[PDB]
């Protein structure tokens, strides 16, 4: 097995890809990233006991939230356009833009390269403008992916 | 953990387990059959006690495989002269009791397959207590639930036309019962007599789902063939296509309003809060 | 935006628009008239299908003017063998369908005038589908809702005596229906036959309000002259005096507890949870 | 603070007092006895008004002592030719009115003793208005609620076997009514005629509690001797043992499901959501 | 495609227009400006999977919120008066003043000029006075536009 | 039109008047003054569009909240007494004291004199004593007016 | 009328009295004192207008809350004992101890002496012990009085 | 009577006892100690009046919460075991460990010795490990006692 | 019995074990660690008393929450893979990974070695990436164990 090791946020590289083509969507200037797979847990008790008897996973998702400080035209125009099309204005249709996401992080002392990938991430809300006096525009995304497609050491 | 229910040699063990602090077993008692002096001539009524009372067990649980759920449904729905036998694992009840699917109920068993929840079936059961020697019946007739491996989309098939039920948000509630059996009061003994009648059983499938694309084509192909033509002596064939391990079954809508389309403010697609079918004859 | 409901040349366009994610249009289907077997020594019933089923449209919207609402109420309530025609804009339904006010319903149309919401009338409709050629019945009788400019207080007026309903919190729910028409099954195409009966319609006003001053005098003047005394073959004149653009109308309380006075903890005044009247004959 | 209810010289003052914005006195009116037309080739029905209307008072309050509650229950339940007289303090009602326990209700009075309160009983009342001279009757029959000092556990007792109801969570709801009295319409007075029938009254005790030790032994000793055994012309002696100052009373379970035992997820003990009895004859 | 770039809030250029005219309503002195198109997300599951089957966008809106420090009589009298009308008191009518809105910002190194525009913004509440001792009045508007009409690089 | 301009909180003059007589009620020493006309908005969505279709105002009020540091006997005794009468103790009657309110401010560079006025302001709760160790008694009012009666430049 | 004036918290003089006697219960050492008469407001709207029609008061109370740093055995044993009785333990009865209350504050420049008095204050909960490391015990009481019995200038 | 007086938290002495025997359960190193006897109050209002007419106590309890920084094996093992027995693992039985509690404090200038005692205190949750980086383990208890059995001056 | 003693967080020694083997899963670099056995409390009153009549424990659990700063691939791949299986991606199944857990802490003065152990801890959610700009990734886990298997002094 591989020892646990520290990870330094500023070493990470995040990428967004179009799930139709695996072409990159230009995105940069990340500050914070949380990627958290989750399941709702049903935690089941009997008649005969005060203790738990069984516990079961059900609704799975991956919570993705990102804070970033370089605006991308492409990321926003793809989110407006929806799957497989790019737009300069809100679209009156029900399909959200699905993004694939990968985050790559060398560990702090070079023990491993933790690569995480997530499929079909979608964002209910896109901050277009996030202006504050005397500050750079800082944008926060909250969204949900369908599953974690990869979690592995990608070092040699 | 598990109560045991059996119908002759065949037996099923049911986990009485639930989330949080929910009701898991309820034993209900009553005396419907005491006679009250409605006139009396005085403030407080004179009364007389003469007949078998009513004990009813409601069981709630969760099942971890579909096969055990189908075998329970077949065991519940079956007509047999052999008593339905229950064991309750909590010491306030004796180790064996004789029962029947609840006396007047259309839904003595509910099996729920909600959205998400793979390998969780939610279950509710209702059973009436009966005297162990006071079970009677007109022959034996084994219920069957068909099975298959296909793992494909569910198809509502009618007049040789087919509509696939969209998997999106799809939730199943199936209900089973023996509402045409007769439970009868007996004088000067605690528990009633029970007659396994040569009469039709209840087996209803309820869907809820949302139709996401090809919406006009989907909704008209469904509704015209199922709700705006005559099926004759035939019915819909509801091809479960190996979902839950269930095989194809023949069925028809029953009741005043079995099916609903719902169109909502700000939604680009249609909700189907109900599509209800009662199973029919396919047993020649 | 709007579905169109029309009769002859006269037409109303209704906005299918609502706050949040509320239901706007629901199409309900059912087959009440399948002759399911109740009996026989087989587990699953044999069945036969032989009759017109049931399709029903529920519509919800908001109307932005009172006159369009009054005209809808009149066009709904009117007796005519001229088929009532619905056009739905949403592609899941065909461009025209023939309908009738819901078969047995007391409240085929609801119009609501809640507190605060000037130029919002909440609307709920229920329509049974009928075969286009299978509309039948006796005579034509155009319904009328009287109108005036007066913009005064509502005056419950009986036995030469009047009580102004206090405007404070004053809210109206009005319901309209044709529960004495006959919709009947036919051994024909799937949509039923409909008889425009020369029989009484339903048209009811429900108020709620809070009486803020002269409370004892107000409540006695209302109760004695409307709820204690006998009205004869007359009724209460419910003079809207041009509120909502409505004119004078004659009406009476009907059924169990159509009026409530409510006295509350820590309150120095009286609530009227409902005061209700059904409109009566004044058409000589 | 108090409204006054009285019969003969005997009188009870009831605090019409509550927490928050709760209802304290609701007075409701209805004309069910208008002979509305169902027929005629005119849109709006003709009507005739020909009879006494309905007025009903609903009163809510809290009582600070058990004796006043018992005396109210006895004064309510008692049969007498003497009219039941209500004095209302709020100016919107005239200073005195004549009433009867509500005509269609089995629960004209409710007394509630919830857990965790002392010198604090919840009360709800329902009273149909009657014409003062239009009260009639057969004999007089004084109700008695027995009393004792014992302050011991409640003892459900039958066949010479007794079960102490566990005090833990124990909460009592008692209902009283005169559902066998006849109220009848009169053709030229505002308020109906009332016949004080020499027929049986309603008087029901409901419990909820949780059984915390000796649980199997407790639940069997309760279920067998009350819900499986036959009580004959006797019943359960429900020995209140001086709790609330109530004495011993004889009673029997009435209705389809008077008693429930509830077993729950994660709970090592049993809940009783209801145990119910109707008081029987013990007046020989 | 254009490279992502930082944006500096003080480079902003918010304006309000009357959507009947496409004429400017005098407004200035912003200190915070957020624009966020958002669709409600339905996430949907099947009878035999823990994973999400599908996700759909329903009710759409453009959340606009602005904090600003110069009072405008014109903007306030437009909000009071409602569509096409100016008023000096509350009007007893159900039509809110709809505004069109635009914001224009060069990126921090001049790589692009992001223009965001929004149709039919309405504000439930208008702070007429927002006075705190020892401070200039600072006014917070929260509102909802119908759709984003434009999102593009407008640089020549 | 008139240019937007800054406003300095300490420049204001606030007054309460009796709506029966328009006579002044003595009140002074404010530290915060918030006046916010508000309407509940219904955002109506259509049968098939994800977009909003119409939006309507449906219930108007003016939120008034004030923090102040000089107690007034008169203001409190009027609030106890109710309309047209002044009292030294709680009154067992249902009418609240209606107040008319006007607030007047020169703008920060003298461009205009914003006058705001509000009818029939009422306060559910009145603080009488608001004592804190080592501080002056600071009193907070929260209440609701029926409508804004004036919003205009009162400069010459 | 008397001019409004500042009030200094440390000029205060809270006392509690047993309302059966009008005799003092020994209490001292306050650090915060809030007295607030309140009524619930029903704001009522018509069938045909967006404006408020009328407003009414219901469910009067006086919110009293006090923070203090000197413990009193008498006040606590009165609260435990209930009306007219002293007790050294919890009593199993439904009558809460009712206190009368008075506070007298000279205004900061001696313009008036503001006397506030309140009847039948009751406290749901009494903090017997409120220990914190390296601090004196500081006790917070919240309670409800029936009405304000007096609110006047008592200077001479 | 006895004057109110300050109390200094650090002068206190808390103890826990087994209610079966009145033997001590070894417990030490408290930092914060709150004891609050409480009741629900129903405030009863008549018809016609806006004022309260009565108020009544119900569902008495004594809220106890303690923060402490010396772990006790005995206290934890008694809480696991339940009444009259001591254990090293979770017990599958419905009886909570009832504790008697007493707290004793000299008043800050020696006027009195306030002793507070509470019967049948129970704790829904017991923290075992409360580790924070670079700090001592600090444990918080929240629980409810049945009644206050004593509140008196235990000085001579 | 053994005297109570302080415990110093940095003396701790958390470990996770696969409960199929009782074999270690590589995990390290904690910062904060809470273990709290808990039971739901029913407090039951009666018909003629304000005091609590009885109190009972029902649903038992052990709340475990851990904050840690060294990422472990093994622990995450166990959580993904579920009981007895390692996986590099989300698995479509309803069985959560169950961990056994132990923590060993000498007292500050060596008076005892407190060992806490917990069975079948499950975590609803598992942060994979927890990047914050200019910080090391810090990961929070909240979970529920079935029971405490051991709570004893393990010193020799």
């Amino acid at each position: 097995a591989t020892s646990p090791e520290g990870i330094w946020s500023n070493s990470g590289a995040l990428t967004f890809e179009d799930p139709a083509d695996d072409s990159e969507i230009l995105f940069a200037g990340v500050r914070d990233v949380t990627i958290t797979p989750a399941y709702e847990h049903a935690e089941l008790y009997t008649i005969d006991s005060t203790f738990r008897d069984e516990v079961k996973r059900y609704e799975h998702n991956v919570n993705v939230e990102i804070t970033y400080a370089k605006f991308s035209l492409e990321f926003a125009q793809e989110w407006l356009g929806g799957p497989g099309a790019t737009a300069t204005a809100s679209q009156d249709d029900s399909d959200p833009m699905k993004f694939n996401l990968e985050n790559v992080t060398p560990s702090a002392s070079g023990g491993f390269e933790r690569t995480t990938a997530v499929e079909n991430v979608v964002f209910p809300e896109l901050p277009l403008d996030s202006a504050t006096y005397g500050e750079y525009e800082e944008y926060s995304l909250t969204g949900s992916g369908r599953s974690v497609t990869n979690l592995a050491d990608t070092s040699g | 953990v598990d109560a045991t229910l059996s119908r002759g040699g065949t037996s099923v063990d049911i986990p009485l387990v639930e989330e949080g602090g929910e009701i898991l077993l309820s034993s209900t008692f009553g005396k419907p059959e005491v006679n009250v002096r409605k006139s009396g001539g005085s403030l407080n009524p004179r009364v007389i006690d003469s007949w078998s009372g009513l004990q009813t067990f409601q069981l709630v649980g969760k099942l971890y495989d579909y096969s055990t759920s189908h075998q329970l449904a077949d065991l519940v729905k079956t007509a047999s002269t052999t008593p339905l036998e229950l064991q309750i694992p909590q010491d306030a009840y004796p180790d064996t009791v004789t029962v029947a699917p609840a006396a007047g109920q259309a839904s003595a068993l509910t099996l729920e397959y909600p959205a998400g929840r793979k390998d969780l079936v939610d279950v509710s059961l209702s059973l009436t207590r009966v005297d162990p020697n006071s079970v009677r019946g007109v022959g034996d007739q084994q219920a069957t639930t068909p099975t298959t491996t296909g793992t494909g989309p569910v198809e509502v098939t009618a007049g040789g036309t087919t509509v696939q039920l969209p998997s999106s948000g799809l939730s199943v509630e199936r209900t089973v019962g023996r509402p045409n059996d007769a439970v009868r009061r007996v004088p000067r003994q605690a528990d009633p007599r029970y007659e396994v009648k040569a009469k039709v059983t209840n087996d209803v499938f309820t869907f809820s789902f949302e139709t996401l694309d090809n919406i006009p084509a989907t909704l008209n192909a469904l509704t015209d063939n199922v709700f705006r033509e005559q099926l004759g002596r035939d019915g819909v064939t509801l091809d479960f296509n190996g979902l839950l391990g269930l095989g194809s079954v023949k069925a028809i809508p029953v009741g005043s309003s079995p099916f609903r389309q719902v169109h909502q403010a700000g939604r680009g697609w249609v909700t189907v809060p109900t599509l209800e079918f009662r199973r029919i004859y396919s047993n020649e």
